């Protein structure tokens, strides 16, 4: 909408995200490819409402159901061309919500689904539909630079 | 060749004279066929047999125990019926510094926020459970010296290390040790993380210095520029609001303009400015106040001006 910032991103068990084969997944980085840690861009639509980006916002986070399956996926649309009042600009959105120290997103677009990543390293960041199960991690540490 | 072929950026660093293991990085959508291992030349396959050092077992490669001289490119190709795929990826083996316990280029760096409790994770694990899916009994370490896990100030609750009221004495470089039995023999693991503390910064919301919920004595037919005075960071988004309408640009009467300037002492308090203009007082302008939002993820702040006549 207006700007957008730079923020730090790392779930609880300490993973980071980086792109893998243009996929988003989560693993640990090492002094070498610490580089290749990716910062989301963010712009704010309203206060706990906001877009969620990479790459100075170049590619866009979103959630799209083929038939039923719903997945995350990154979009090649600038950060700042999106807008609240366009509907199909709502699966860009999530919802931020503050626990304490940690920080969880939900799907604007498919409410339910958190944004989550596994308990295993290196593999891709997804949406759960049990944020309860807990066999996904559903918390991070979302700090702006 | 007949097999898709990727080259894997992640370079992992691991520790020599211990045990070690490598999967295959292949996303979930890469795993219909049998993963075979191969070394720095794609014809070459890793031995099969677990008697020897480097061996392939359960589609992963195993440095039994790894050395120095094995820092170098390995391939582990998923082959199907009608699918192929081939990663080269890109292993190191590095020993302890001088007197050290670990080499700086094996460090994970972890962070948390400062007064609370937190969480350090020993990487790489997963691969050595116990048959009753049991990760080892981990030993901590600080600085090469032993760590206390009295359940007071540090806990060791099996792959991490929880750290009560985390503050900066906590900073250091922190060393998970295991112990992994492989075919009877027993080998050690170890992994260095680097523990940084952030500072809780403070989520700083827009706050209106200007207009202060006032009123302007305005005549009619006249023309005026009402100035809205934000702090904060250049980010924040600051709009005029009239009768809870936005200023649109088909207005022949009202414009408006937005300039913002960075504090150089402070980008958090930087001030944004949205100046009003309006041509010209019309008589629907006295009805309703005009407003100014200031607004980010935190939180949204309001302040108005509500013209009226001359007395
Ligand atoms: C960890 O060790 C590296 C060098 O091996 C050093 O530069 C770094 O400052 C240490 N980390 C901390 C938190 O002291
Ligand atoms: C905004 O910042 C302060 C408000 O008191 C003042 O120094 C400065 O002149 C103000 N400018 C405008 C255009 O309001
Ligand atoms: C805007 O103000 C006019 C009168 O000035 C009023 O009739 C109209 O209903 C207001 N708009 C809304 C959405 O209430
Ligand atoms: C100005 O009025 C608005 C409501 O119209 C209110 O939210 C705001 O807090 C007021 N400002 C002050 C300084 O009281």
């Amino acid at each position: 909408s207006s700007k957008m910032q730079a923020f730090r991103i790392w779930d609880v068990n300490q993973k980071t995200f980086y792109l893998r084969n243009n996929q988003l997944v989560a693993g640990y980085l090492q002094g070498p490819n610490v580089n290749l840690e990716e910062k989301i861009d963010v712009v704010p639509i309203e206060p706990h409402a906001l877009f969620l980006g990479i790459h100075g916002g170049k590619m866009c986070l979103s959630c799209v159901k083929s038939g039923d399956e719903t997945r995350l996926q990154l979009e090649a649309v600038n950060i700042t061309d999106l807008s609240e009042n366009r509907k199909q600009d709502k699966r860009f959105a999530f919802i931020r919500s503050d626990s304490g120290p940690t920080t969880s997103f939900e799907s604007a677009a498919c409410p339910g689904w958190f944004l989550c990543t596994a308990m295993e390293a290196d593999q891709p960041v997804s949406l759960t539909n049990m944020p309860d199960e807990g066999v996904m991690v559903t918390k991070f540490y979302f700090q702006e630079d | 060749d007949k097999c898709k072929e990727r080259e894997e950026k992640i370079i992992l660093v691991s520790s020599a004279n211990e045990i070690d293991v490598r999967p295959c990085p292949l996303n979930p959508n890469e795993h219909k066929g049998t993963i075979t291992w191969y070394k720095d030349d794609s014809k070459t396959p890793v031995s099969t047999e677990q008697a020897s050092r480097i061996h392939q077992h359960k589609e992963k490669l195993w440095f039994v125990p790894a050395k120095v001289e094995d820092s170098g490119h390995y391939y582990c190709v998923v082959r199907n019926s009608s699918y192929c795929l081939r990663i080269k990826i890109s292993a190191k083996f590095v020993e302890n510094e001088p007197n050290l316990c670990y080499n700086a280029q094996a460090i994970f760096k972890q962070k948390l926020p400062v007064a609370g409790d937190g969480g350090l994770v020993c990487p790489y694990m997963e691969f050595f459970k116990n048959e009753n899916n049991e990760l080892p009994k981990l030993q901590w370490y600080k600085d090469c010296k032993p760590l206390l896990l009295d359940n007071i100030h540090f806990s060791g609750v099996k792959d991490r290390l929880i750290v009560m009221n985390v503050a900066e004495k906590h900073r250091g470089n922190y060393t998970c040790h295991a112990s992994y039995t492989y075919l009877g023999k027993q080998y050690p693991i170890t992994r260095v993380i680097e523990f940084i503390t952030l500072e809780e910064n403070k989520p700083t919301r827009p706050v209106i210095v200007s207009p202060a919920n006032e009123t302007m004595e305005v005549d009619l037919g006249s023309q005026i520029q009402l100035i809205c005075n934000v702090t904060g960071q250049l980010s924040d988004i600051a709009y005029w609001k009239w009768n809870g309408s936005v200023i649109d640009e088909d207005d022949p009467v009202l414009g408006e303009d937005y300039y913002s300037v960075e504090n150089p002492a402070n980008k958090r308090r930087s001030t944004l400015i949205t100046v009003l203009n309006i041509s010209e007082i019309e008589s629907r302008f006295y009805k309703h106040p005009f407003t100014c939002f200031a607004k980010n993820t935190h939180g949204i702040d309001a302040a108005y001006i509500q013209l009226i006549y001359p007395v």
